């Protein structure tokens, strides 16, 4: 019996790397292409790519080409999926499939390996600094109070509650307001104030003016990885570090964000580089002491980012390679101060990353209906629409908790063991999968797959149930 | 005779101990039977503990105060041989399970210490009528004494062992004793045995690292006094537990206290005295930087790029003596005091900059720097100083910030007479006065190799010629106190040790 | 190659006594309409049905497609040397063929309905991504139809087959 076994999965922190193994048995590994399909929770099958064991040729989806590495060991009949810089979006079941070139379908599917990219970066490091209000609007001249709670106690071994609540004015670098648990930074007016202890902290604006507008993001400095909080954007009810220019790249590329330093001894202050994802809170990414070149990269990019220094020019570069769609953000370049973190921040260079998305290019499979309820014996018809003409369609059945099993190949050929009540019909961009008599054993998710052009496109899946 | 100072550890490390030089900490099975004599106390904290051979407790330590025989919460505990606890009091208290012990008196077991003698729960002593108190008083104490009052070398009872040094009137000097014997525990040993190091009092101990230093002046290790600070190697910034630290931080300053040979590199940078955030270390107080003053060699580099302004010198490193550049900052600079506000470079002892090149730059108020002859201080031929961009040399001269003429032309690291590389005249200790006290002067010293040597304090000054030719009381020419033979002395020897420890009257 | 499945009704009539390239159309004969590079090159109203491209010594080349009463057939890339088309490169006795469509997938090749370029045991046949190289080319043996397709797709689903005839 041909068997594909997926192994190497587990729970890992964001940014960590994982190596998976897919051992092939029951057939000559080099005679069939080995493919990997990723099944995210609640989402359809996502074809990642394929690797030819006989030739070593590899093909991949553009989204993970710069973070995933597919390899094969002919001596072990095992296919390997080396994933670098794993992010939460990669969490899901990855399954190994043997590709039948003559049958134009992945005929044998491995049981799959579940991956969950969530470990709180070791737990304490991800000190979720939940802010009690969120986008709370306040009229001028009112005693505003914004409270934030810390996932762990915000108390370091040194005992200094390295807590701060930085204001970020609209379209400007965030500035620090409370340098310690309740103090105020120079130039930060006495109007704003704060208090808190243990895991509970609150920031208060007794008088609120037009200056007070902005989003107040609280840093948490006790945990080794600094972690800005979600953020409440308050609404209405010298030494300057020059950043580089805005650049837009394509997925998988590299951006080198520059930060020129003047007004202070460059080789005397750590240059931490925080990144503010669009639609997300700030997250520290790594530092570099300008003198000694030492880097302390964070987990979320521990295997994607590189920070360099040019002491000669009093400038720092931070090349983030293998740009992904969700990494697009303005990598503001700050200088973490003496008793306060992120004191004076630079302009920051926005870097947006996204590709075509294959909206009209990559053939899209549209299945209808998404969920269907029918009685035992009723004729069930499922439609699958392709965004471009497909020569043949593949139909796969995936039981809950089981690997997908091919049901129809060549758009009309029923695989071995498939009852005659199932049938596929159609051509080009219109295909139909018909169950003449629904059975209690037939409750499962049916997915249609187009293979005319890589990457393999699978339908959203039709969940069939018996009423 | 085995010796000792968790229950299994104690029963294994005390089972064969014939005599324990520490204390008898029997707390909380029958592992001890032959504990003959103890030079200390007995911490009995539990019902059948034989303790038959326990004879003498010296009470060198006490549980609370003169607490040698401490008991608590043991009928079959026959310490019959324990007849005289020396230099301590019996706290024979809390004897709930003890039997036949109240019948026996607890006072004959102690001497002249009944004052602190508290005891609570002719006559038989221990469990079983076969044991008796065996009164012997109502210098032996255990009944050629079986247990000596102070010391028993082999069989004799002695108050003191033969001293390692016996005065030699034939040499007219206090010499060694050929039959010298170090007092190991309570026995005199010709050789310091049990890998024990000779101590100051002569009682060899296996650990003499407190206010002292270990040395090997003979085939047996000797515990010598800690000359200033004793050598205590500590890894620096870059090597060791702080290998990933970026500066001598406040959280890391304390571990360097009394650290003699920083084996890494001290690299105090702006971040430290500034205080660091992302490293989670509060600002280092300028006063705490005095901890590093014990540093005597930095087998690395010193790149002191910021020091507290209110200190006009780098006084906290005023004891650096060898800055051997095993590692080099930027590969070329070893001592790199750069861009500070120090008045005089102040590093008065740095006399071996082995590897790197020395760059004392940008210190816009460090004036005495340029005059130093950095050739001798540099130890490797690839060293080329870089003394640049300091305060004006012409400005230095006109302002009078020049080396005090009580200094040789070698250059001087500070205006004071202390900080001068070499002296135009002879030198008195750290500084160099215009002249030594050859004829006029209080200490009445003698110059030696262009260095002042204070005369023997037991030697009176002389007003006609020089006082004392060389160090040592024998070399002094005038001695108002008595003189012992050919050497001057504090006092004539009376209570000395002779052939048989004879109190030599010597002369009148 | 030999089969007309996939709308590849255009085939080379390799039964010419002279060195003339004769093309055949696999369509229900009512009236045969021939096209060259999309432009029509003739219209055969019954009677004759083969299209003469001239002597093969003239190195005829282009995308020829036929049409009867139904829609035009898929193109047949002709490359004689005595939509993106397949690229043919000749260097001495070495001929290089390039897949017109290279989506980055493992592209498989077939010559005279026989897969080629898969096994490494042939020193004269190497496959590099979408590039097929043929060293020491034999005019009589390696000439014929060529088609490239990524693994997973059907050779008959290719947009067009390449008929290579080169004397090296």
């Amino acid at each position: 019996q041909v068997q594909l076994v997926q192994s190497g999965g587990g729970v890992v922190q964001p940014g960590r790397s994982l190596r998976l193994s897919c051992k092939a048995s029951g057939y000559t590994f080099t005679r069939y292409t080995m493919h990997w399909v990723r099944q995210a929770p609640g989402k359809g099958l996502e074809w990642i790519g394929y690797i030819n064991p006989s030739r070593g040729y590899t093909n991949y989806n553009q989204k993970v080409k710069d973070r995933f590495t597919i390899s094969r060991d002919n001596s072990k009949n095992t296919a390997f999926l080396q994933m670098d810089s794993l992010r939460p979006e990669d969490t899901g079941v990855y399954f190994c499939a043997r590709y039948y070139d003559d049958h134009y379908s992945l005929d044998y599917w491995g049981q799959g390996t579940p991956v969950t990219v969530s470990s709180a970066g070791g737990g304490g490091s991800d000190i979720v600094m939940t802010q009690s209000p969120l986008s709370l609007p306040v009229t001028p001249g009112e005693p505003a109070s914004i409270s934030c709670r810390s996932s762990q106690n915000i108390v370091h071994n040194n005992g200094i509650t390295y807590l701060e609540w930085y204001l970020q004015k609209p379209g400007q670098s965030p500035q620090l307001l409370i340098y310690k648990v309740s103090d105020r930074f120079s130039g930060v007016p006495d109007r704003f104030s704060g208090s808190g202890s243990g895991t509970d902290f609150t920031l208060k604006i007794s008088r609120v003016e037009a200056e007070d507008v902005g989003v107040y993001y609280c840093f948490q400095g006790s945990h080794i990885p600094p972690t800005f909080g979600q953020g409440t954007k308050v609404e209405i009810k010298q030494v300057q570090l020059v950043q580089s220019g805005a650049e837009v790249k394509k997925p998988g590329a590299s951006v080198k964000v520059s930060c020129k330093a003047s007004g202070y001894t460059f080789t005397s202050y750590w240059m931490h580089w925080v990144r503010q994802a669009p639609g997300q809170g700030l997250e520290w990414m790594g530092n570099i002491w300008p003198g000694s070149g030492g880097t302390n990269y964070a987990e979320k990019f521990k295997n994607r980012v590189t920070m360099t220094r040019d002491t000669s020019i009093s400038t720092a570069y931070m090349e983030l390679s293998r740009l992904r769609s969700d990494d697009t953000a303005v990598y503001y370049c700050a200088r973490s101060g003496g008793p306060y973190f992120f004191d004076y921040w630079g302009q920051g260079t926005l870097v947006t990353v996204s590709s075509a998305g294959g909206g009209g290019s990559d053939i899209q499979m549209t299945q209808s209906p998404s969920s269907l309820s029918a009685s035992v014996g009723d004729r069930v018809t499922i439609t699958c629409s392709a965004s471009s003409s497909v020569s043949y369609m593949n139909w796969y059945q995936q039981t809950p908790g089981k690997a997908p099993k091919r049901w129809i190949y060549d758009t009309s050929k029923l695989a071995s063991g498939v009852p005659s009540r199932f049938s596929g019909s159609g051509s080009g961009t219109d295909y139909t999968f018909t169950i003449s008599s629904l059975q209690p054993e037939d409750i499962a998710t049916y997915y249609c797959q187009q293979w005319s052009s890589n990457p393999f496109t699978f339908g959203q899946g039709t969940k069939l149930q018996i009423t | 005779k085995k010796v000792c100072q968790h229950f299994l550890s104690l029963q294994r490390m005390f089972n064969n101990c014939e005599v324990v030089l520490g204390n008898l900490e029997i707390t909380y099975l029958s592992f001890l039977k032959t504990i003959q004599e103890v030079a200390g106390y007995v911490l009995i904290a539990l019902e059948r503990i034989p303790l038959e051979n326990l004879q003498i407790i010296r009470g060198n330590m006490y549980y609370e105060n003169s607490y040698a025989l401490a008991v608590l919460s043991l009928k079959e505990l026959p310490m019959r041989n324990l007849q005289e606890i020396l230099h301590g009091a019996v706290r024979f208290s809390n004897n709930p399970a003890l039997c036949n012990v109240e019948s026996i008196q607890w006072r004959d077991i102690v001497s002249s210490d009944f004052l602190s003698n508290m005891s609570m729960d002719g006559s038989c002593w221990g469990a079983g009528e076969e044991n008796c108190q065996k009164l012997t008083k109502i210098q032996c104490a255990a009944g050629d004494c079986l247990v000596c009052r102070k010391f028993r070398d082999e069989a004799t009872c002695k108050d003191t062992c033969p001293p390692l040094m016996l005065y030699n009137p034939t040499t007219y000097q206090m010499d060694v004793n050929p039959e010298g014997k170090y007092s190991f525990g309570a026995t005199c040993v010709k050789k310091c045995p049990r890998n024990y190091v000779v101590t100051d009092h002569g009682s060899c101990v296996r650990a003499c690292g407190a206010d002292s230093y270990e040395m090997e002046e003979d085939g047996v290790r000797k515990c010598k006094k800690c000359e200033g600070p004793c050598r205590k190697v500590c890894n620096g910034i870059g090597i060791g537990e702080f290998k990933d630290s970026l500066s001598i931080n406040a959280t890391n300053i304390k571990h360097f206290k009394n650290c003699t040979s920083i084996s890494g590199d001290l690299h105090i940078l702006p971040v430290a005295f500034r205080g660091d955030s992302f490293t989670h270390t509060p600002p280092l107080d300028p006063q705490e930087l005095d901890i590093l003053k014990t540093v005597k060699e930095i087998t690395g580099f010193l790149l002191i790029q910021a020091w507290p302004e209110n200190r006009t010198d780098l006084h906290a490193f005023e004891n650096l003596e060898i800055i051997r550049g095993r590692t080099k900052q930027h590969g070329q600079f070893s001592l790199a005091v750069v861009s500070l506000n120090i008045t005089s470079l102040g590093l008065r002892s740095l006399k071996e900059i082995s590897d790197g090149d020395v760059i004392i730059s940008g210190n816009k108020n460090l004036c005495y720097a340029n005059t130093i002859n950095w050739k001798k201080l540099f130890g490797t031929s690839g060293q080329k100083t870089k003394i640049i961009s300091n305060r004006g040399e012409n400005s230095c001269k006109a302002t009078g910030q020049v080396c005090h003429a009580l200094c040789s032309p070698e250059g001087c690291w500070g205006p004071e007479p202390r900080d001068c590389v070499s002296c135009r005249n002879v030198s008195r200790g750290r500084e160099c006065v215009d002249k030594c006290n050859l004829l006029e002067g209080e200490p009445r010293e003698f110059v030696e190799n262009s260095e002042c040597i204070q005369c023997h304090p037991e030697c009176l000054p002389q007003a006609m010629n020089i006082t004392c030719t060389g160090r040592g009381p024998d070399n002094c020419i005038q001695c108002a106190h008595y003189i012992d033979g050919p050497h001057c002395v504090k006092t004539c020897p009376a209570g000395v040790m002779g052939e048989n420890n004879t109190l030599v009257w010597k002369y009148a | 190659m030999q089969s007309i499945k996939g709308n590849h009704l255009v085939k080379v009539y390799d039964y010419q006594e002279d060195g003339s390239v004769l093309l055949t159309c696999d369509a229900e004969a009512k009236n045969i309409t021939w096209f060259k590079d999309g432009k029509m090159i003739g219209f055969l109203t019954e009677d004759k049905k083969k299209w003469n491209l001239g002597s093969n010594a003239k190195d005829p080349r282009g995308m020829y497609q036929c049409k009867g009463s139904q829609n035009k057939s898929k193109p047949l890339q002709v490359y004689y040397r005595m939509q993106t088309p397949y690229k043919v490169s000749i260097s001495g006795t070495t001929v290089i063929l390039t897949c017109p469509q290279y989506p980055g997938s493992e592209i498989l090749w077939q010559h005279n309905d026989k897969n080629i370029g898969g096994d490494e045991d042939d020193k004269n046949i190497g496959s590099d991504e979408d590039h097929l190289s043929l060293k020491e080319f034999s005019e009589l043996e390696q000439s014929g139809y060529y088609v490239c397709y990524p693994r997973g797709s059907k050779p008959e689903d290719a947009n067009f087959y390449l008929y290579l005839r080169a004397r090296v």
